[PDB]
Formats: structure tokens, sequence, C-alpha cells
């Protein structure tokens, strides 16, 4: 149950857009929005 | 109808009604629905949805902020409600036979099994809703409204 | 863009002396005074305070949120 | 993602105001 949540662009909240629906924010209105970190084990050797 | 597991279906949580601030057909997939609204110690009273009003206060509730009350009914009293107020606990025991001897002494007839079996799959099916229409820009038309302008990253856009 | 941790040269930590020379700098002691104030005998650890720019300031300037 | 409660976030009554 992954909607796939965006970031807005100026606004910087967070939104649920599923396939087949617009790329805009739930305010204001904007059409840029990124998306956020993965999930996965991000894991670094500081060398 | 006399279980409460099953009244509790079609119970509107206080983390289900964030997600239909601003979506229309909100008086037609609401309108049947049964919230445990808080009185105020710990006792509450579950009350039948008749309609929606748009109150003259606003606040905010949490992230979100409305000001859209609901026109809530037990039995013979009504008065006007907020959605702040609503709570995310299920209908115990108690208030479920709280609630059975106020619809008998207000005479109105009970639903039916079959109507909240119907009913319960309209926040189903208007959950999943595919946003394809021109609802957006309604909704953000709504939101700001209320939400004032110069929060946050907008404000040489709001000086141009 | 930000200061560095250690000189690449000597080795010495100097991340932890940016500030003390910011305000050495500022109260009154000139660059040449307040980097052997801080204990900077070595010139090739004295590049790490008398070169390094600071971008980091111009980064955090454009905020995300809020 | 449908109610996540985890009891709530401390719910007002109506006659506290
Ligand atoms: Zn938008
Ligand atoms: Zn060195």
């Amino acid at each position: 149950q992954q909607p796939m949540i965006y970031i807005c662009g100026e606004c910087h909240t967070e939104n649920e857009i599923k396939s087949r629906d617009p790329i805009r924010c739930r305010e204001c209105g904007y059409r840029i929005m990124y998306k956020k970190r993965t999930k996965r084990l991000v894991v670094f050797d500081a060398r | 109808v006399s279980l409460p597991e099953e009244l509790n279906r079609v119970r509107l949580s206080r983390h289900k009604l964030e997600r239909w601030c601003h979506m229309p057909f909100f008086a037609k997939t609401v309108t049947g629905c049964f919230v445990r609204i808080g009185i105020g110690k710990p006792v509450y009273r579950v009350a039948e949805i008749t309609g929606v009003v748009e109150t003259a206060k606003v606040y905010q509730l949490g992230g979100t902020r409305t000001n859209k009350g609901l026109q809530l009914r037990h039995g013979n009293d009504q008065r006007v409600f907020r959605l702040e107020f609503v709570s995310n606990q299920e209908f115990t025991e108690s208030e479920f036979m709280k609630w059975k001897e106020a619809m008998f002494s207000a005479g109105m007839q009970l639903p039916t099994l079959d109507e909240i079996n119907k009913k319960e799959l309209s926040i189903k099916e208007a959950l999943n809703y595919k946003f394809n229409d021109q609802d957006i820009e309604e909704i953000v038309k709504e939101k700001e409204r209320f939400r004032k302008a110069p929060p946050n990253y907008a404000m040489k856009k709001t000086q141009l | 863009m930000i200061i560095p941790v250690r000189c690449f040269t000597c080795g010495k930590i100097v991340g932890n002396k940016w500030e003390a020379y910011l305000g050495l700098l500022q109260a009154e002691y000139t660059e040449g005074d307040a980097l052997d104030a801080l204990g900077l005998k070595r010139y090739c650890c004295r590049r790490m305070l008398l070169a390094h720019v600071d971008l980091i300031e111009k980064l955090l300037n454009y905020a995300p949120l809020e | 993602t449908s109610t996540y409660g985890r009891y709530g976030s401390q719910t007002p009554m109506y006659g506290s105001g």
C-alpha cells in the first residue's frame, strides 16, 4: 500500500499522487514536486 | 442491527475525515455514517449526521484547518458541533445501549443491516477515487481561502 | 563550502577553530595574530583559515521550508 | 495509511470550551 508520496516545490508539504493523476500540490497549486528519500540501507564508509 | 462490531464499520474516525476536508460529494458521502462526538466526563453520545454546515469560527486541527462543522442529532437533541471534538474510540457497549435507548425513545427507526452494509462501501470507493476531473483547483482554492499567504517559501512571489 | 576537519598537509584538527578565528578577528586581533593565538605554527595550516571560503552561509540562505 | 492512530492525540470536548 504505497500511494507514492511527493514533496511540493515551494510549499515543502507532502502529497499523495497516484498513477493517472495530475502532478500538483494539495494546496496553492504548483507543477513541481520532488520525491522522498528511499527506505533502503544507505550505508557509507567514511573513507 | 444490535451489535457494536458491525456498527463501528461506518464509524468515521478523526484520521479519515482529514482526507475529505474539501472533496466534493461531501454531503452525499458523509450523510449516513456515525461518529463518536465528544460531549464531556468520559461519556460519549453517538449522533446521526443530518447534513453539513459552515461555522463562522476557524480552527486548526493538527496540520490542516477547516471551518465546517457537523449538524448532528441524538434522537431529539440537536445543535452545532465541530470535527475536532470527534474521538477515534469505537462504540463501547454502554454507549451502544445508550444510543439504542435514545433512538427507541425518539421514535426514529433504527437503520437496517443491509443499509449499513451498502453504505460502508461508499467511503471505500471514495477513498480510491481518481482525481481526474477538475477538483484540484477547487481544493487548492478552498485551502488558500483560509491559509494565509506569506507562509512561507512564496514571499517573493507574493511580493511580485 | 565548509571548514575542513583537518589540514591537507599536516593533519592537525582545524574544523574546531573557524568560530574562534572569526571571534578573534572581530574582537581586535589581526589574522597574523589570531592564527598564532589559536596555535598554528606551521604555515601549511594557516591557509585553512586565511583562504577558506565560507559558502555554507549562501547555501543555507536557500532555506527549503520556512 | 488508513488511520495511524496508535489512544490518539488528546481529543477535546464540547463543554470543556
Ligand atoms: Zn498544488
Ligand atoms: Zn598542516
